[PDB]
């Protein structure tokens, strides 16, 4: 590196959130910190931001070829389908930190929820989908007692 | 808007938030303007124990020299340093400061103590004792009004001696056992019985001369015991009022703030509505329950232990809503010291 | 040298930002300015 | 079904007796059709 | 060997969802170990 790096201005850049290259003695340099700029709890780290940037450019761009279709109920049921069968098969590879229940997506778009009569109208559709993304784990805590 | 045919897509407005846990001590030192053997500089910042050491190569004997010493010894961290005609623009400034403590100045400290109080900072002093030896013929009061009565400070006495070199103030003596403390089991309990290390005392004191100033004020002398040695000794702050003494107590409510307030600041001008009331007192509480669990507040059935409530009749009514204010109310009960143990012998 | 400048013409840009995702009835405080130096 | 149109004759209801004696013979049925869906929204959350 | 040690890690055990949020991941484990048999007292009696 140009300039080297240590722990205790490490502990002052980590806050603002910017990364850092940093140096180790056995294994060389490596990256480290994978933070983003603003600092709310809704996305502070980097692949919760790119879990959503990339499921969202999959099905927009496949929804592209349905765009002018009727809007009746067996539209309904054959999207709400094929955005189920494609969430399920992200969460059993491990990338939605849920449980061994189902809960890590409520995709529902049909006309007594999530919408009402006089937005078909001024043809719309709604699509309220939502996921539970998986968080990275820093700050290992080991906490030794003696009983 | 919507305005050409396509497919469009929103994301959530808003999320969740909570607050972050604190960092318990970063303390300001008193530097002292007429001193020679020192940089001109008013306002240093020292990380660590290596960048002090060719900043000052060689040891000397003043008291800050002794003081910044005895706390990167027993560990420490960030720490400032600061002449005395300038604490009222450090504090306001740095954002982190919690320790004001006194490197053998007295006079002009005192002042520039009281004046950020003034303005509300939140924060805890602590301050020196006479010099040496009080007699004990007499005269409990006349060495105490020199000291400006608060609920922020102590005095401890004793005037330990650095058996190593010259004398030491006991400001920083106190001032390191807060750092072992803290990082060890939290801050709600006392720098009370846990040991300081290279330090002893320049006097016995007695223990009866504990007795005639343990009420009125706090001196909390640093008296030597067998097995454990050089030890502090008592923790009471200088009013005696049922609800502020115990030095724990104090900094329990005086941090269990500073990290809401800080909290908080990204949170102004949002809607003053319904689904903001129920997701403020949701986050608050859920920072309380994991300060219960870990023996910082006592009691059973953890609705009695605190209270947190918002609303908009049973506080803030209508037309102070109108002027945009949004106010609430927590309450909690907090640990106190088993200053005195008394157990009874009987037959049954 | 740098020049001034009148706030009125960028101040108008943040007020298309919180309509986006927040909405009309949010007050536009905790927006931050999108480059400036002082 | 019964929601989606509506067709009724009678004599009562419509086209009462006086106009049938005129030969009118009226009627009116009611129905909702589809509608494409030109504009397509999708909301993600976290739930 | 069961109490000899304890090892536990889980999601409400332990790091409730808002601590995961912030990206902590907290475990605790807990063992006995042995000591020396430093003073050896030894009783005669008659039965």
């Amino acid at each position: 590196v140009s300039v080297r790096v240590t722990n205790e201005q490490q502990a002052e850049l980590n806050p603002k959130g910017i990364n850092v290259i940093r140096h180790f003695s056995d294994r060389g340099l490596v990256v480290w910190g994978s933070r983003t700029q603003k600092d709310d709890d809704d996305w502070r780290y980097i692949p919760v931001r790119r879990l959503f940037d990339a499921a969202e450019r999959d099905i927009k761009k496949a929804l592209q070829p349905m765009v002018f279709e009727p809007n009746s109920q067996l539209t309904w049921k054959r999207v709400q389908t094929a955005i189920d069968n494609y969430l399920y098969r992200l969460w059993q590879q491990g990338a939605l930190a849920g449980n061994k229940a189902e809960e890590a997506y409520f995709v529902r778009v049909g006309k007594g929820i999530t919408m009402t009569q006089d937005e078909i109208n001024q043809g719309k559709m709604i699509i309220q989908v939502g996921m539970a993304a998986v968080r990275p784990a820093e700050f290992i805590i080991l906490k030794f007692t003696q009983d | 808007t919507t305005t050409y045919p396509g497919v469009y897509l929103s994301e959530d407005a808003v999320s969740s938030f909570s607050v972050n846990s604190a960092a318990t001590a970063v303390p300001l030192f008193a530097y002292d303007s007429e001193n020679t053997n020192t940089i001109n500089k008013p306002i240093q910042v020292f990380r660590n124990w290596a960048e002090f050491t060719v900043e000052y190569p060689t040891p000397l004997e003043d008291a800050f020299y002794t003081s910044l010493s005895l706390w990167f010894m027993h560990g420490g961290g960030k720490c400032y340093l600061v002449n005395e005609a300038n604490i009222a623009d450090a504090v306001a400034q740095y954002d982190d400061i919690t320790l004001i403590v006194a490197a053998g100045t007295d006079t002009t400290t005192y002042t520039a103590f009281t004046t950020v109080v003034g303005q509300g900072y939140r924060i805890f002093g602590l301050f020196d004792g006479p010099k040496e030896k009080i007699a004990g013929t007499a005269k409990p009061d006349e060495v105490m009004e020199e000291y400006p009565t608060s609920p922020f400070g102590a005095v401890f006495y004793p005037w330990g001696t650095l058996a190593s070199g010259a004398a030491v103030p006991p400001s920083a003596i106190a001032a390191a056992s807060i750092t072992q403390t803290d990082r060890t089991r939290g801050v709600w309990k006392a720098p009370a019985n846990q040991a300081v290390n290279g330090v002893t005392p320049a006097f016995a004191v007695s223990d009866d001369f504990q007795g005639k100033y343990n009420q009125g004020k706090a001196l909390n002398m640093i008296r030597t015991f067998s097995g454990q040695g050089t030890v502090v000794w008592g923790a009471r702050t200088l009013e005696d009022s049922d609800n502020w003494r115990y030095i724990p107590v104090r900094r329990l409510f005086n941090a269990v703030e500073r990290d809401i307030q800080k909290s908080l600041n990204k949170l102004v001008f949002e809607p003053n509505s319904q689904p903001t009331w129920q997701r403020v007192k949701a986050a608050v509480d859920s920072y309380l329950h994991s300060l219960w669990q870990q023996g910082a507040l006592a009691g059973n059935t953890p609705a009695d232990a605190w209270f947190v409530q918002v609303g908009k009749d049973l506080t803030m009514t209508q037309e102070e809503i109108n002027q945009g204010k949004m106010i609430i109310k927590i309450g909690l009960a907090a640990v106190r010291p088993a200053e005195f143990i008394i157990l009874q012998f009987s037959q049954d | 040298a740098p020049l001034s400048l009148p706030p009125s013409a960028l101040i108008a840009g943040v007020y298309g930002k919180t309509d986006g995702e927040r909405g009309v009835w949010k007050a536009p405080a905790n927006v931050v300015l999108n480059g400036v130096s002082d």
